[PDB]
């Protein structure tokens, strides 16, 4: 029916009204302490007015780390922006690793606007290039004016262009009986379609037809946009959608990130500034998740001292699982979870505790009720044997082999059998490194 | 439209960086680096210019200095396939030799069908009928720059960004258009305006940005409505009468 | 085609319930390592679940890339696989993390359905309006068959589809409407008046009879790097055959995402799941690994499943020694399929699957001393020394390999062991570790 | 005539399916690498194998590139071979993957045969007439066209298509001007003027070639050679297009891309439909990388992947080296600079060296092919140099005796010139001789 993969049992943090975590909710299992702290971090981004605020959520492996990470996420929800991240993301070959944190960095903080549009559409009834006088004069234009006679329901207009929207006009290939939409605010025109009120059956084009737009042709609309301040910056970097001569050449060249500098940021945010104090727009701060943070070298961690100091900072959340490891690019300082102290002092390291033999039973219980899978009680206490004496991933992704071995048997149920088949067919690391021990050669 | 970034600029670095005045040499400069001490002047560089015509095949020997001091997209514009003498070091390659037989070799044939395996992956994948997928989420245009009194600064500006040669080498002359101009005038279609420069998009879908409300999106919001034209499907095929009741 | 290694291995040889016979399929033993190759191709065509990794660990010439092969073979058609080594993620213009993702998506497939409309007729009359520069294109075309006629209007891709593969206006054509493809079957016309230009020997095909215009669905499959590549700029059509698809943006993925769901719940496109398989993963930095760790956890991930021949060895960017090359954090995500050693029964029954391959006949007691010698030294050696040695059987001019060839080629082509004991008590010859070198012999 | 380090070699010399001959095609010695070789060039004459890799090993100056350049001599000049070294694999352009697939795609040939219908030579008279009926609003509507052609004893006008006009049009053609004409496609194209033509003015630009010969009309079955890497990148990059694109990246710099595997399946997918239709002869050749030891192991794991696949030609290695570290790992010893893993996917070959007579004929061939006279006295001072010191240096010291014994006004070499030709020039063991006794930085 569905797809699963390794998530979507977690919906959520599970909480309560006051805070308290229950201990069986939103897919979670234990780890209250930890649920509480992110449960104190969703408050402290929902009252969006902090700025620079980070966490560190330091374990083992396989404790819910990252699923902390989908939990605030989901418990965010869509509205928010939520922008995952991975440690190797910010090495480019295009541009400094300076510039793709601070571009990830732009690209957390959310923007909604209420922007009017102006627009023209309707039906083309008439189409009358007015010549120039003298065409090969080397400055000018071919043509002078182009006389659109566009006509919707309970309205018809006469429209009057300069050279350069009818430029864009063409480009979109309009005729006579093709309904267009002439977007005022940035020159852009759409062809809609062949209208319906001609024949339809004799056409090769694979073309569509709609109706003749309701209301008049002059209109004014309003539209409410969910952007980041990222898109700005880049939009604004590399210039398209006017028309002009480099808005056309931008679209043709090939994409490159550059690197941006901070005037234009300025620039952009003293925009964002009026926009919001002319009650227009609305500032929503997000979330950078950067898993695997150990990954980083020690120059972006000597940036981000400073990234965590500006005013526009989003809130970072971090996740580490090393103790006492040298951070990268530097070979005698040794720190822990390999995050250097200048910001470890920065830092609130939220401890994420390892689980019992029944938590592990109880999880292998959720991850087979999810991935729509029914077992024996008996072949449960087994998984959870597995889960308190191997891993918890290797119970946990071993259950679809158990499953399609008892298929293969024509049954639903999984029995004892069918996880000794399963031991006997697939390995965990265990057992892999003790044949690699004793191995005749490099096996 | 109008970019809301304004770049102000004062007068005194336009008047005295760029343009030309008493009391700078900006085109004394220009004329010094570009004209007199040019390698490719056949004034004092004829030899250079000989032995790069005995290179290329160049008919004209003044066509380097005409390339080298000219931009590249006014040196891509107006290229033209010129004929080259045979007594040259210019060559054929096999790839040229493979590309210049297949400009109008129809299908079934041998080298065509070798020669044009992305658009028979074009047409085999029905590249011509799939919906855009992504648009972007902000759109720009270029940063304006403001320099309060001079309209040497606005002309400039409207003459760098509104290019005519650029304009009319991006899109097509009206055909009507066209008609007056050759037969109404007398211009020759040789010294007409080079037009029609501006790449294909890969569908009509592609060609703009603004994405209308899907209709296929509407039906398919409502379930009720799913079922209803799952059904009406059949019963248009049955060839039936159907009355429909509603309250809203 | 050519021969190749794994050019004998069609599917993986299993039973309804996933037991591996003996010798099916191109494959021999290995019966543990082929039923957990059934199984995760049952967990690839169930499509149930996403993002499982998989290890094939063994020593060098075992079969592992077989299994793979297998694997690929017994998936079928219509199912992505993406099968790279580990080297092809360093690149100039790529960051490994892009290169990466391009091989995750290249792997998850989007089939879509489409509803085109098959046009045949002989044509009659072609009225093509162009202008003076020939840019403007439009015009009228009229078709008929025995019982219908209709005329129709051209745009101008079916105008520059019709300027190719001339129609002469008495040629029966076909037109897919949603592929536009222009098909000229044939003439059924028989013009006597005709320009001696060309040199036209068309078929005499009929005029074709019934429905001029029949519906039809056909669906293909394309995958979500296509779609990436397509939406990422203007002329991404050439980047996918070019390759120049630089770091293309989060946003265009999740908007992609967004809309490849949007089309999932309407029924106009499904999502099929298949097999990225990274050939030689110890070949890899730890950023890779670090990336892969997290790229596993998401929704649109396909099934992976990395090979190592490699021992406890150094884990590559970093300064320790791990099992089988990789950090302890992907083994902890991944199951393990060890794959054995071979027997002289199984080295038997691959060299004479190697022979029928080939179309090679060998004797009865020179397929033993090629047994023999694959078990001294190694198995690659005994099945390359084959084609050597039925060079050598038709240069002695006899259709059948005998105990004197492969004995010739034995002598003639040496194993790695030999070589290094050649070497070995001639080490002046040989440029050593420190460049010295005894070039005169006396 | 010029000789460089090679050229008195022509082949292998083996004789008719047996061994290699003494003294024959300019080798001497070596006589199982011969054989070899000679089997290995019967295996790829066979044109069945893909993916078959051999290594051929010994000291310095022993002659692996001789048996190379002797491999590509005996497959002839219409089979590819595509010399390499290894050292040119690193380029910072594009990965050093793609550059390696790009060698490998490049001793692919194809033998496409096809035949022409063309018309050709001189315009006598052309004139388009008008239609019986002629439509209102137009001027000019042309029926059909009537063009008059002169060859060599060959004169015939015919009719056209009205079409065809347009391009005339287009390629400025008049009377006295020749004309390519092909019969399917029309597509007008001038080659010049007659050379009756020629003095008709006396400045003018404008080519005079002669008029053609054979008949007007003829049909000429063409062969053309193409390898596969030309059909990726005429593939890879846009045809004939109006585009600004196009005609931008002509004038830009030819920047190297990373040619995808979808291009190379849908070409390889083409070729076989077309191999399967009879038309087009593939043709596998030789990619020969010397000094192998210096690749990196990321393009040692990609050979191990790519040696498998079923276009992969066959592959001729060669290094000098013996137990010497693999570059770009630092822990293990292996043999020739090869990994273990691509060592058991190859078959090795011994090179043994030379001795005094070996030396002598080698000597006394170079003096020959080098148009060289030589004494007996002074050809045995040469073989007693080459043994002493170096073969090579025997070599290299052949043309300063000739230069010296033409600076005495005499024809012959004599002993009194290698004297001095010896005092003179210096091999390296002197050099580092004097190099170790002497303390001013030499
Ligand atoms: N409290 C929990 N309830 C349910 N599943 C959990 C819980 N904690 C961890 N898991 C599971 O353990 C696995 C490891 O979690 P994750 O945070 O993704 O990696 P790690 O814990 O190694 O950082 C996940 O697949 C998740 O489903
Ligand atoms: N069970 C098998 N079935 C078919 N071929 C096999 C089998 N085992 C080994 N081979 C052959 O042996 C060779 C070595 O296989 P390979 O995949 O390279 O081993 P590894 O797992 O070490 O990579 C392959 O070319 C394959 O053709
Ligand atoms: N068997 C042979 N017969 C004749 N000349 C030879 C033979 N082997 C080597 N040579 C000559 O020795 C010279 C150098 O040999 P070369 O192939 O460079 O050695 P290596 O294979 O070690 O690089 C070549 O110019 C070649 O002509």
């Amino acid at each position: 029916v569905t797809r699963t993969a390794a998530h979507t049992h977690i919906k959520g943090l599970g909480l309560d009204e006051s805070g308290v975590a229950k201990r069986v909710e939103g897919g979670f299992v234990g780890q209250i302490e930890a649920r509480e702290a992110c449960g104190v971090i969703v408050d402290l981004i929902k009252a969006k007015k902090m700025s620079g605020r980070a966490i560190l959520l330091a374990g083992g492996p396989s404790t819910g780390k990252t699923a902390l990470a989908l939990a605030i996420s989901q418990e965010l929800g869509p509205k928010v922006p939520f922008c995952p991240l991975v440690g190797s993301e910010l090495y480019s070959v295009e541009v400094k690793k300076t510039e793709t944190l601070m571009e990830n960095f732009r690209r957390a903080i959310g923007l909604r606007i209420k922007e009017t549009k102006e627009v023209y559409e309707g039906e083309v009834t008439e189409l009358t290039p007015e010549d120039a006088e003298n065409p090969l004069g080397g400055y000018g234009k071919t043509i002078s004016h182009v006389i659109v006679g566009l006509k919707s329901a309970k309205g018809t207009k006469t429209l009057r262009l300069d050279p350069t929207i009818y430029e864009s006009i063409q480009r979109e290939k309009v005729s006579i009986g093709d309904v267009i939409y002439i977007e005022a605010n940035t020159g852009a025109v759409k062809r809609v379609g062949r209208s319906d009120a001609y024949a339809t059956e004799f056409d090769l084009e694979t073309e569509e037809y709609v109706p003749l737009p309701k209301g008049e042709v002059h209109k004014k609309k309003e539209i409410v946009q969910d952007v980041t301040l990222h898109d700005l910056d880049v939009a604004n970097a590399r210039p398209q959608g006017g028309q002009d001569v480099i808005s056309m050449m931008g679209q043709l060249l090939k994409p490159k990130k550059t690197e941006i500098t901070e005037k234009l940021r300025q620039e952009v945010n003293k925009v964002v500034a009026k926009y919001i104090d002319q009650g227009v727009a609305e500032l929503i701060p997000g979330v950078l998740f950067i898993d695997e943070v150990n990954m980083l070298d020690i120059e972006i961690f000597t940036y981000l001292n400073k990234a965590l100091e500006s005013n526009i900072a989003p809130v970072v959340v971090l996740a580490s699982n090393r103790g006492m490891t040298t951070v990268r690019g530097t070979e005698d300082v040794i720190s822990p979870h390999g995050v250097p102290p200048d910001l470890i002092d920065r830092l609130l390291i939220v401890r994420t505790l390892p689980y019992d033999k029944d938590e592990i039973r109880t999880i292998i219980e959720r991850r087979a009720t999810v991935e729509r899978l029914q077992v024996e009680s008996s072949a449960l206490d087994l998984l959870a044997t597995m889960g308190t004496e191997t891993s918890l991933r290797y119970a946990l992704q071993l259950l679809a082999p158990c499953g399609i071995l008892a298929q293969t048997s024509n049954r639903k149920e999984i029995v004892v059998n069918d996880v000794n088949e399963a031991k006997l067919l697939f390995l965990d690391a265990k057992r892999s490194t003790k044949i690699l021990e004793t191995s005749a050669n490099y096996l | 439209s109008r970019n809301p970034i304004k770049y102000s600029l004062p007068r005194l670095i336009y008047e005295d960086l760029i343009l030309p005045n008493y009391n700078n040499d900006v085109d004394i400069a220009n004329k010094l680096k570009n004209v007199k001490f040019n390698i490719f002047n056949p004034s004092t560089n004829y030899e250079l210019c000989l032995f790069l015509s005995k290179l290329t095949g160049e008919p004209s020997l003044n066509e380097f200095f005409r390339v080298s001091t000219t931009p590249l997209l006014k040196r891509v514009i107006e290229r033209t396939n010129g004929p080259k003498n045979t007594d040259s070091l210019s060559f054929k390659t096999i790839t040229q030799e493979l590309l210049e037989v297949t400009r109008n070799a129809p299908s079934e044939g041998v080298m065509a069908s070798l020669l044009n395996v992305e658009k028979h992956a074009y047409e085999r994948e029905y590249l011509n009928c799939i919906q855009r997928g992504y648009h972007p989420n902000v759109s720009a245009p270029p940063v304006t720059i403001e320099v309060l009194g001079s309209s040497h600064v606005t002309n400039s500006i409207n003459n760098e960004l509104f290019d005519p040669l650029i304009s009319q080498a991006l899109s097509d002359i009206p055909a009507i258009t066209q008609y007056n101009m050759h037969v109404k005038k007398g211009i020759p279609v040789e010294d007409f305006p080079k037009t029609g420069l501006f790449p294909e998009p890969l569908n009509k879908n592609f060609s703009s940005n603004i994405s209308m409300p899907s209709m296929d999106r509407f039906i398919t919001e409502s379930a009720k409505l799913r079922k209803l034209d799952e059904l009406l499907v059949k019963l248009k095929s049955e060839g039936h009468r159907v009355l429909i009741y509603f309250q809203m | 085609s050519l021969i190749a290694a794994h050019s004998h291995i069609t599917g993986l040889g299993l039973d309804e319930n996933l037991q591996p016979r003996p010798t099916s399929e191109g494959m021999v033993g290995q019966l543990q390592a082929r039923r957990a190759a059934g199984v995760i191709l049952k967990m690839v065509q169930n499509g149930t679940i996403a993002g499982r990794a998989v290890l094939v660990a063994g020593p060098p010439s075992t079969g592992k890339t077989a299994l793979a092969m297998g694997v690929s073979q017994s998936l079928g058609k219509d199912v992505p696989f993406t099968a790279i080594a580990g080297s092809e993620i360093f690149s100039l213009e790529l960051s490994k993390t892009e290169a990466l993702t391009q091989a995750f998506r290249k792997s998850i497939g989007i089939k879509i359905k489409e509803e085109t409309e098959l046009i045949e007729g002989e044509v009659v009359e072609i009225q093509i309006d162009r202008s003076i520069t020939g840019g403007h294109k439009q015009g009228k075309l009229t078709i008929k068959t025995t019982d219908m006629e209709t005329i129709y209007e051209l745009g101008n891709k079916m105008i520059d589809g019709l300027t190719k593969e001339k129609v002469l206006a008495g040629d029966v054509i076909s037109i897919d409407k949603a592929s536009g493809k222009i098909t000229k079957l044939g003439r059924s016309f028989a013009r006597s008046r005709d320009y001696d230009a060309m040199g036209a020997d068309t078929r005499f095909v009929q005029c074709p009879e019934g429905e001029l215009q029949k519906r039809k669905t056909v669906v293909h499959t394309v995958s979500l790097h296509e779609i990436d590549v397509i939406n990422s700029r203007t002329q991404g059509f050439l980047a996918l055959f070019t390759g120049d698809t630089g770091e293309i943006r989060s946003e265009v993925r999740d908007q992609i995402n967004t809309k490849v769901a949007e089309w999932k719940e309407e029924g106009k496109a499904e999502i099929v799941p298949g097999v990225l398989f990274i050939d030689e993963v110890h070949m890899l930095d730890i950023e890779c690994f670090s990336f892969i760790n997290r790229a596993l956890e998401d929704e649109f991930a396909p099934i992976v499943m990395m090979a190592t021949n490699r021992g406890v060895s150094k884990t590559r960017g970093t300064n320790y020694k791990s099992p089988h090359g990789l950090p302890l954090d992907l083994l902890d995500r991944s199951i393990i399929i060890t794959t054995k050693s071979y027997n002289e029964q199984e080295i038997k029954t691959i060299l004479s699957i190697r022979a029928q391959e080939e179309e090679v006949e060998l004797s009865s007691d020179a397929l033993d001393l090629l047994t023999k010698t694959g078990v001294e030294t190694s198995l690659r050696y005994s099945s390359n020394l084959i084609s050597v040695a039925q060079q050598i059987a038709m240069k002695r001019k006899n259709n059948t390999v005998e105990v004197e060839d492969v004995k010739r080629a034995y002598l003639l082509f040496l194993d790695s062991a030999r070589s290094v004991k050649y070497v070995q008590e001639n080490e002046s010859q040989y440029i050593d570790d420190q460049g010295n070198v005894q070039i005169s012999i006396a």
